[PDB]
């Protein structure tokens, strides 16, 4: 697969997994912008994006981000669909693609071209979706791993009581529990503080969950 | 983009026969470029499928983002059936294009003798100027089609048209050295005299000493 | 067209091929200025021979000797020179004199010194080879205030061609070999796209139905219009 497709409709939480590998080796790095079209000069970035993915192809091994791509998913549109047409002439151009690697990133998986959304080009694309009782639970083991707990552990009421969620969003409530644990500044961290300030924060979170 | 566009453009007879026919929508669709059927038809240049759409009494001033009427677009192809359908329906004979370049500037840059002589019988402007300030006379004799300058002298066509840069067919023909054909405006009506924003005569504008000869022509 | 007019007739007509020259000396020349102010211009005419004239084409670039081993000049025009003569006619495209046309004086920079000495050893070669040679090297120029008397002395350059800025001719028939071969439209018009650059300057008319090319192989639209045509104008 040469593109994937990172749509987390509730919240987020591919900037984390994309984060964390990426943060651990990503054997490269380029980053592409969401705003890199606007183009107050001269209608002439096409030579820039021959240029930048130029270069892309001049490194053997390279890993692409473009992070929400629904922005360019609607002479505004002009240029947007030039550098479309970019995309699909530099995706399915002329180049030997057998080292280099890109993950395309979005918000909502409404407003993605559909003539976009043809495969072949996207050939990857993982639905992160409410709570199955097992994704939530596997993140937030690996989660309170470099955080500091008490004997007493429970998952069943965090795993349930935090709804429409996703790791990202676990991550930041948790954290913000374990920030609550060393605003009391004991030498244990109960889950008491777990339960309440990830419920209460948790539900913060889904009052500004937009 | 559209299914029209390759039934209207590839060669589909039937197949679009019986998609106008089946749905009137097919006959009445429109792309982001403003185009119906008959302006792809006219771009392959289908006689049978514009006499069925123009038979059935399709819009003809229908036009695209820019103001191209399937007069000024088939007119600029310079087919003859093209022509003597769409004049037989009696499309607008003197409509602005983006440029307001009139047909007739299109029926003689191509040397359609017939349809020029169908433009200009059916009451087309012969001294129509466009955005550019220039009749149809600056590029036909500018081309170098002395019948196209003939006939344009059959329908009484001015010759001292200014342009916008204050050139006339004269200039335009000196500039390009068509010696007969500006003997031939010469000997018709051609003022030597007129100058352009350049300040410099037509005697000056030819080369070899060709004004010298057209002057000949002026007093003589 | 008059250009490639003038220097076709001051090539083909020294070069028919008859032996009858070497009796009675070379009387027609053999150098042939040109002129153009456009993108360097000077390669679609060389281009256009090519396709009219079959034969050998020596394409060299103006800089191509200016290896720090200066013998690659005597070693260019000993060997092509010798096949020239010895192999058949041929057209060397030495073009691009005016950045080796240059006075210079100092001794750090004087490479260019070095290689107009050179100039003058094929300049005095050419004179040693004006009899029994079949050989015809054209030589142009995009600049007329960095030249010298030297190379304007009759017998090596006779023929002076300039070009004018908007020159209808080649623009119209530019205009037609481009859409002989590419695809076209009944709404494409020329009116105003070859009527406009005699207004306003501009340069590569060629390459810019080339930017119109790429404007409408965005697969947007299946066949090209005058708005590409127009925009390419406005934008180069």
């Amino acid at each position: 697969p040469k593109g994937c497709l990172l749509y987390g409709p509730p919240g987020t939480g591919k900037t984390l997994l994309a984060r964390a590998v990426a943060s651990q080796l990503d054997c490269n790095f380029l980053k592409v912008v969401s705003s890199s079209i606007v183009d107050k000069y001269i209608g002439e970035s096409a030579r820039l994006i021959r240029e930048m993915f130029n270069y892309a192809r001049d490194h053997q091994p390279c890993i692409i981000f473009m992070d929400e791509i629904d922005a360019i998913g609607g002479s505004a549109d002009r240029e947007i669909q030039r550098t479309l047409m970019e995309l699909l002439n530099q995706m399915d151009g002329f180049d030997t693609l057998h080292r280099v690697k890109m993950i395309m990133a979005t918000n909502r998986p409404d407003t993605l071209d559909p003539a976009l959304l043809r495969p072949g080009r996207l050939d990857r694309k993982i639905h992160i979706d409410l709570p199955n009782e097992q994704a939530r639970l596997d993140i937030l083991k690996i989660h309170a791993g470099p955080i500091t707990k008490h004997g007493e552990i429970d998952y069943e009421a965090i795993v349930k009581l935090s709804d429409g969620f996703n790791g990202a969003d676990l991550r930041n409530v948790c954290t913000e529990a374990g920030m609550f644990a060393i605003r009391a500044d004991h030498d244990f961290v109960v889950q008491e503080d777990f339960m309440k300030a990830v419920r209460k924060v948790a539900d913060s979170k889904k009052l500004e969950s937009k | 983009n559209l299914m029209v566009c390759n039934l209207a453009y590839s060669g589909k007879l039937e197949e679009l026969k019986e998609s106008i026919l089946a749905d009137k929508s097919l006959a009445t669709r429109t792309d982001q470029d403003s185009r119906t059927a008959l302006h792809w038809a006219c771009s392959a240049g289908h006689t049978e499928i514009v006499e069925f759409l123009l038979q059935l009494g399709v819009p003809v001033n229908d036009k695209d983002d820019a103001g191209w009427s399937p007069l000024h677009i088939a007119a600029s192809a310079g087919r003859d059936e093209i022509v003597k359908a769409l004049l037989g329906k009696g499309a607008q004979v003197n409509a602005v294009n983006q440029n307001g370049c009139t047909p007739l500037h299109y029926a003689a840059s191509k040397n359609r003798h017939e349809i020029a002589v169908m433009l200009l019988e059916g009451g087309a402007n012969p001294d129509a100027k466009d955005h550019y300030e220039a009749t149809a006379m600056h590029r036909a004799a500018a081309k170098g089609n002395l019948k196209m300058i003939h006939i344009l002298l059959y329908y009484k066509a001015s010759t001292n048209i200014q342009d916008t840069e204050g050139n006339t067919p004269l200039h335009l023909a000196c500039d390009e050295e068509r010696v007969e054909e500006a003997k031939l405006l010469v000997s018709q009506g051609a003022s030597i005299y007129i100058e352009n924003k350049e300040e410099k005569t037509p005697l000056q504008v030819a080369k070899g000493g060709l004004g010298l000869i057209l002057k000949r022509m002026v007093e003589g | 067209d008059i250009q490639k007019q003038e220097v076709r007739e001051a090539v083909e007509l020294p070069l028919t091929h008859f032996e009858l020259y070497k009796q009675i000396g070379i009387d027609p020349p053999r150098g042939v200025l040109m002129y153009g102010p456009p993108g360097c211009g000077k390669t679609m005419l060389a281009k256009a021979v090519a396709h009219h004239t079959t034969a050998a084409f020596i394409r060299v670039v103006g800089s191509e000797f200016v290896q720090k081993y200066l013998g690659e000049g005597p070693r260019m025009v000993r060997d092509v020179f010798r096949l020239a003569k010895e192999n058949a006619p041929a057209i060397i495209f030495i073009d691009e004199i005016d950045a080796i046309a240059t006075k210079r004086f100092d001794a750090q920079t004087g490479a260019d010194r070095e290689v107009q000495r050179i100039l003058l050893e094929l300049l005095n070669q050419m004179d040693g080879f004006d009899q029994n040679v079949n050989v015809k090297v054209i030589m142009a120029t995009n600049r007329a205030d960095t030249l010298d008397p030297a190379l304007l002395r009759p017998g090596r350059l006779d023929r002076k061609i300039e070009f004018p800025l908007p020159d209808r001719r080649q623009k119209r028939l530019i205009f037609s070999t481009i859409t002989s071969k590419m695809n076209l439209s009944e709404e494409v018009d020329l009116e105003d796209y070859v009527a406009r650059p005699d207004k306003i300057s501009g340069a590569d008319i060629n390459s810019i139905c080339q930017e119109s090319g790429m404007l409408a192989v965005r697969e947007n639209r299946y066949i090209v219009l005058a708005k590409d045509f127009e925009k390419a104008y406005k934008t180069v």
